[PDB]
């Protein structure tokens, strides 16, 4: 249970490292997906 | 989830582990002081059986 | 580009000329017609947003004033509009009926009845687009506006000229949660008086005439009105009730009366008013909405508000709804509602599922209006069941593990399990504030700690029974006093709960 | 002959036609002529200067600028009543099965107004489909409307072909099938189908209680824009002129949506999210406020539902779960497990369950059936990492159940023998409560999972169980 | 000519996804209003039109056939977006095939669970249907239990025998 | 009440006075901000000298264009105190996201192509021909504190 | 001047992504093709002739040279994105 | 652009930033990178079994990876403890010193024949330097160059 206190210690810092990098490419799909669905939108209204 | 596989790898397993066991209780039942003793004796005995099929 | 009145048939009369030919200011021609929208030339006097008429009697609403042409937006079945037909002005703007008269009604986008059963009977009538109420003729939220839910009267509570957001995904409950709020105040119903008004935007027929049946089997509809703009009505119409309603409420909170709108949904307004707009083809914006969806809805949503005493004292308060998808609360049209109002119901299908229901999320919810709307004696309890309850989530990871756990931590699960199952509640069925606040005060005061979880709804069930029938002069007096919960009070309270719970055992 | 317009324009299914003098007003169906068949225009705008815009419901090849085209002076009009019984139609009214004219007696048009609110009917009963977690979890309504969900090849056309076997053929009022922009292929198995089950009968035409029409993936989009308009322009005769109760079905009403979008660019709208047509909801609004009961007569109508790459919060599916009073969601995440039908019992609703509809009794069993899936849930992502050795009694006790009876909701459908190679089994309402309710009493927590797995009520995983022993 | 003619053909269309792009290309060159992902409005029906034109015939008329074998290509395993799931959503099946199986040996690269037939055993022969009925599910009960013993976790004899008679399989 | 502080301190210990720009400002918490400075005494309905703020609000019923200028409109008046009284002021800025809201409003309503998440494409010049206005000159100084929403919790939106 | 005359010059670019911006700006209100966060097809092209020029010259040529530190500003270390690519 | 010209290749070399990172030049995915050429008829039997059996092993690491991340190596099972290991001494063994990077790297450039590629690939894959330390196999030629190294350490 200290081998376990320590391995779980480092799963939990582990776990906030991934949950960073995972939010900063879901944060650039999340303004790619805005960005192209509106180039479509505006793409289609500026051909007529 | 994110560890999707041993999630299922886990259920699997131990829903295989409480079918088997429930067989080993119809194996203990085919082979049924005395009550509580061989209700022991064939726990174990069914146990063995079960884990040995040829 | 060409551009509209630039036709051969058109340009015939502009040189020809003929005996009092021109009559192009309060006359016009349809250019062309489809989908809703009719271009039309001449009526050089037609106002931005003046209600004009079509040929076949059908309203229309002028949106776009252009060099050449009007783009009128059609109250009706397209159809009957041709290149060619004549349009007339009114002068008009887009007015309703106000009044009690409305009162036990259903109505469609403009005030109409469609119940087949009352005639009009309106003695006043209001422009549907007007300015909401300034900065200075209004008084801070004080007045408690009961829904009768105890989840929300006692941790989201909602004020007299609040603007409270009801927000979940689709199957989450949120109508539900305006509809047991219109069934609770026929109880009030004199100080606390308070009209009723449902707008549905969007929805089917069947749905609210579901909604109606419910409202009449209980007896609600005597103070509610109820507006309709189906999803097979056009989208003009889907556009302008929410506006219409607003009207309906304004009578009595101008006329120093308290009435409660609800907005069911802005989610669907906002899809008709960008149809309109995509259709004139005003510039498309973030999910093909304009850049005057956001002033749509603040518009709106303002006008609901508390009046100074100076002007009458009335009030509106508002019950906007919007469906998320998926819990995306940064979408656009929520990201602007969520804004503009005064705090948020967020509702969730995992919650509701797992037999939460209402399915509100104590978590993230909030009315900034908070202690100032409720009621000293729930002001007494309220505030520590937030707590309570807030201890508890962020340790309820233990629930499903525990071992070697201490007597405090293992005190935090029992208690917390249980005041969770003393906010669950069924349909129809909204509870006085004195019924409220009588089981809140019992779990906060431990009464609830021994009894199995399982049984605590089956417990409050009996309990209220109890209370309704041997002890209304009790919950009168909770009512009228309006209280804290003093030592008298507190004496009353356990007198109360230990003879109904010898009884019950 | 009529009066006469001129093709001035052609662009894929979209035609502009000039007319001289009386201009045809929207909606308006037009015959264009010098044209191997006859091949059919629906006016959508008047685009001023005497020119309509059109959508073609035929391809429109070998037309020619200049050529004549006759306005019927009215909407599309098509045959109703008796005489469409076992004959097969398509959007504009003409038999697809080689089997001569539909002399039908009347003809109706196929754009129509939506019942009036005061002719809406508020009565709410079960129709029991047979089908557990449908039954249990969110049973649908006599006359209502009901919806079902799927991504692709999850299995929303197989339910629909198993409930016109439970419902339509075990009690036929008389049914009407709309194909909408499907397998054509899928409409001669179905009509096969049908030939097997006598619900259709080729020798009395008059036998035949079912109607079909089809326009299907093979038909351009004007004629998938209103196929599902013609099939439901049949059912309202049969609600209207005879009062008796109406079955429709339609697979797929997502095609209607996805028609309409193909065309909208070239109708010159401006696009909404996704690419989609701003008149989505509208569209959709004034087709779907048509299919209901109303106090003359019943139509329960069951329409299978696209769900683009799986995600319900499409546009299209969005849009539909507001004119249901059912929804049947399916899952690939449960089809993935073997679990058919890939119902979600966390994401499938009804408005009849309700304790004073349905009974304390059925709605408190459905109600725990779902709070001990959505604790197992909330449970998965624990066992994830810790395996399930970790867990209470309790909560492993939950585990157990949950698991059992997400294997009791499963079910073999007689119609997929094909499939499972075993036979079709039909629960009954009554049975299934029980049988459920038993399970999360825990009266069977000694029984294995197994015996839970493709079976119809508790009696036969007992008897499974029993099958298992030896 | 052959499905018509009392004779069955095969075709195959290597690949719809570069069609589409020939489609797209064409149209905006052409003038007419981009739709999604810069496609015509209509690009499902580009290909649900072509497929379908894929059938078996009546005996009444001939009894000929065709059978298509279209092909898409995905973009990074994603089956779900646009041109991919209009083509899915068209055809009687689909053979997917996972650059994970390709590399780890699995060749063909076929995903059990994720391809699918609509016809099923009744376009297999007696003799296959005999033998294959089964194969499908055991594959993916193996599949799930190999994962489960990757946890060195003690195993008795029938999952073992399982295990081996999986692995030999596969 | 750290609003209300900041301007009081920033009187007595400067001399400077201090300005509210209500950036889309609910009408009911604008009625509710007026009455609690009055409360506090940096607003006085008497003697108007005595008054320590001016609030300027662009209400979120009025038009983008409003809603876009406002800020101007505040920061103008706080340039009299800076350039004319030589004092360092303070300029309250509630909301700066409200504030490049109705900027995106305004652009797409006059028809300009937009940039990244939606935002306008002079994202970047509405918000810098503001902000630059904003500082310590030879003469005086405005100093801002601005409420800041940010979207989607993310830090990296435009 | 100073590359072209035997003698070195140093520039900062102080810094490019805000460039970048602008040009977007410029092309947007042109109605140019929107493309990657919605910058124009030639953002590429619009550093490339920049930095391109910055050089060091032969003997022939004098010797001297131009040194260039553009600085670009990244987004929670997104060294991935547009620009900074 | 990208994606539109793999449809003109006979072979593909993907270079991925995250194998670079790590410090592995060429930065080459091995499995992302393929060969119209690398068929049993062209390359031999046994130029082709390596092959898939090294990329094989690379995806079992890879599908790996993701647990590794939290709970860390001590959590897979004996045997693929065993793959890892190998695997990570394989994604060394793919990397190596040009002469064309002396400049920056500063060690001399090497050039490997594809006869000494594949059997120093098959030797790893069998295990028979499972004894050799991971350090050994980084940035060197051949095979003979880990061995040599690993006696250096
Ligand atoms: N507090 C509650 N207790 C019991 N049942 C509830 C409760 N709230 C809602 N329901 C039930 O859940 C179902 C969905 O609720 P409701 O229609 O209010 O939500 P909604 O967001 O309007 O859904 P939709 O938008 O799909 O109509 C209804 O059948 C209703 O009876
Ligand atoms: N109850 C069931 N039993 C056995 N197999 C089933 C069942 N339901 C669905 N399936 C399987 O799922 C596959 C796809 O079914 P189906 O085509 O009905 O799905 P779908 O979602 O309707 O597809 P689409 O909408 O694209 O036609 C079939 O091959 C079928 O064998
Ligand atoms: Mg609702
Ligand atoms: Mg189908």
């Amino acid at each position: 249970q200290g081998a376990r206190m320590t391995a779980m210690d480092n799963a939990t810092r582990n776990a906030g490292d991934m949950i960073d990098r995972l939010t900063t490419v879901y944060n650039r799909s999340r303004q790619a997906a805005i960005t192209k669905e509106l180039i479509e939108i505006i793409s289609g209204a500026e051909a007529l | 989830t994110t560890f999707d596989d041993r999630e299922r790898a886990h259920e699997a397993k131990f829903a295989h582990d409480a079918e088997l066991n429930f067989k080993a209780e119809a194996r203990r039942n085919r082979l049924l002081e005395t009550i509580r003793a061989k209700m022991v004796e064939l726990r174990a005995t069914a146990r063995e059986q079960i884990i040995s099929e040829i | 580009g060409i551009q509209a009145a630039e036709i051969s048939a058109i340009l015939k009369d502009q040189i020809k000329n003929f005996g009092q030919d021109a009559e192009v200011a309060e006359v016009g021609q349809v250019l062309s017609v489809g989908d809703g929208i009719a271009r039309v030339y001449g009526l050089d006097k037609v106002q931005a947003g003046e209600m004009v008429e079509f040929p076949g009697g059908i309203r229309g609403m002028v949106l776009n004033l252009e060099t050449d042409n009007v783009g009128v937006v059609i109250f009706g079945d397209d159809r009957d509009i041709k290149e060619g037909d004549t349009v007339k002005r009114t002068g008009a703007i887009v007015e309703v009926p106000a009044g009690k008269e409305l009162l036990g009604r259903v109505v469609d986008a403009l005030g109409n009845p469609i119940d087949g059963k009352g005639p009009l009977n309106a003695s006043e009538r209001r422009i549907a687009d007007v300015k909401a109420p300034g900065i200075m003729p209004r008084k801070s939220v004080h007045e408690p506006m009961a829904t009768g839910l105890k989840s929300v009267d006692a941790m989201i509570p909602v004020g007299r000229g609040q603007r409270e957001l009801i927000i979940g995904d689709r199957q989450t409950g949120k109508t539900a949660i305006a509809l047991d709020t219109i069934l609770n105040q026929a109880n009030y119903n004199g100080m606390k008086t308070l009209h009723c008004i449902y707008v549905a935007v969007g929805q089917k027929r069947s749905t609210v005439a579901q909604l109606v049946k419910k409202l009449e089997e209980t007896g609600a509809m005597a103070y509610t009105t109820v507006v309709a703009a189906t999803a097979s009505d056009p989208a003009p119409m889907q556009y302008l009730a929410p506006y219409s309603a607003t009207a309906m409420g304004e009578y009595f909170r101008d006329n120093g009366m308290d009435a409660l709108i609800i907005y069911d949904d802005l989610s669907k307004q906002a899809v008709a008013y960008r149809q309109m707009s995509l259709l004139l083809r005003r510039p498309p914006g973030r999910e093909a909405y304009p850049g005057d969806v956001f002033y749509l809805h603040s518009r709106l949503l303002e006008r609901s508000a508390k009046l100074n005493e100076a002007n009458g004292a009335g009030s509106l308060t508002a019950l906007p709804i919007i469906e998320t998808q998926a819990g995306d609360v940064s979408a656009y049209i929520p990201t602007n509602v969520i804004s503009i109002t005064d705090g948020q119901i967020f509702l969730e299908t995992e919650l509701f599922f797992q037999g939460i229901r209402p399915a509100v999320n104590t978590g993230l919810s909030v009315s900034r209006v908070g202690s100032a709307a409720q009621t000293k004696a729930m002001k007494s309890v309220a505030g520590p069941v937030k707590l309570e309850l807030a201890q508890y989530r962020e340790m309820a990871a233990f629930a499903q593990f525990g071992s070697d756990l201490d007597a405090a931590t293992q005190k935090l699960l029992n208690r917390g399990a249980r005041l969770t199952e003393l906010m669950k509640q069924p349909q129809y069925s909204p509870l006085t504030n004195a019924e409220i606040v009588i089981v809140i005060y019992a779990g906060t005061k431990g009464y609830l700690d021994g009894i199995p979880v399982r049984d605590v709804t089956k417990w409050e069930h009996g309990l209220l029974q109890y209370l309704r029938n041997q002890k209304a002069d009790l919950l009168e007096d909770m009512t009228k006093n309006d209280r804290k919960v003093a030592g008298e009070l507190e004496d009353a309270i356990k007198a109360a709960l230990d003879g109904y719970a010898k009884t019950y055992a | 002959a009529e009066a006469n317009g001129k093709i001035t324009q052609v662009i894929g299914a979209v035609v502009d036609v000039q007319f001289d003098g009386q201009l045809p007003a929207i909606l308006n169906a037009l015959e264009t002529e010098n044209n191997g068949k006859r091949l059919v225009l629906e006016v959508a705008q008047h685009l001023g200067e005497n020119t309509v815009r059109t959508i073609a419901m035929d391809a429109t090849e070998g037309l020619v600028r200049g050529l004549p085209v006759k306005d019927t002076g009215g909407p599309i009009m098509v045959p109703v009543g008796d005489a469409t019984l076992g004959r097969i139609l398509n959007v504009v009214g003409e038999p697809v099965d080689e089997g001569g004219p539909v002399e039908a007696t009347q003809t109706r048009a196929i754009h129509q107004q939506a019942p009036d609110f005061a002719a809406q009917a508020t009565a709410s009963e079960i129709l029991v489909t047979g089908i557990k977690v449908i039954d249990l979890l969110a049973p649908y309504s006599k006359g209502g409307k009901i919806g079902l969900f799927g991504g692709a090849g999850v299995g929303k056309t197989v339910l629909i072909m198993e409930l016109i076997n439970n419902i339509a053929k075990v009690h036929s009022g008389y049914s009407v099938f709309a194909g909408v922009g499907e397998r054509t292929r899928e409409g001669n198995d179905l009509y096969h189908e049908m030939v097997e089950s006598g619900v259709i009968k080729p020798d009395d035409l008059s036998k035949s209680q079912v109607a079909l029409v089809y326009g299907q993936m093979n038909e351009p989009p004007g004629a998938r824009m209103r196929v599902a308009l013609t099939g439901l322009t049949v059912a309202e005769q049969f609600r209207d002129a005879t009062g008796t109760d109406v079955l429709f079905f339609v697979d797929n009403i997502f095609r209607f949506t996805q028609a309409g979008s193909e065309v909208s660019a070239l109708l010159g709208r401006i696009p909404s999210a996704v690419g989609y047509q701003p008149t989505l909801a509208t569209d959709m609004g004034a087709m779907q406020e048509r299919i209901t009961s109303t106090k003359n007569g019943s139509i329960t109508s069951i329409q299978a539902v696209y769900v683009p790459a799986d995600d319900l919060t499409d546009p299209a599916p969005a849009t539909t779960f507001a004119h249901l009073d059912a929804t049947t969601v399916l899952s690939r995440a449960i089809s993935e497990l073997g679990i058919y039908p890939a119902v979600d019992p966390l994401d499938s609703n009804s408005r009849i369950l309700d304790p004073a509809v349905v009974g304390e009794e059925h709605y408190q069993v459905a109600r725990d059936v779902q709070g001990i899936l959505q604790k197992y849930k909330s449970l998965q992502d624990i066992i994830a990492i810790l395996g399930m050795d970790e867990l209470s009694e309790e909560d492993k006790l939950t585990v157990a159940r949950a698991r059992k009876i997400q294997r009791f909701l499963s079910q073999p459908f007689d119609v997929a023998k094909v499939f499972t190679g075993s036979d079709g089994v039909q629960v009954p309402l009554e049975d299934t409560i029980k049988s459920f309710k038993a399970v999360v009493a825990g009266e069977y927590d000694h029984l294995p999972e197994a015996a839970f797995y493709m079976v119809g009520g508790i009696e036969d995983v007992k008897a499974k169980a029993q099958r298992l022993a030896a």
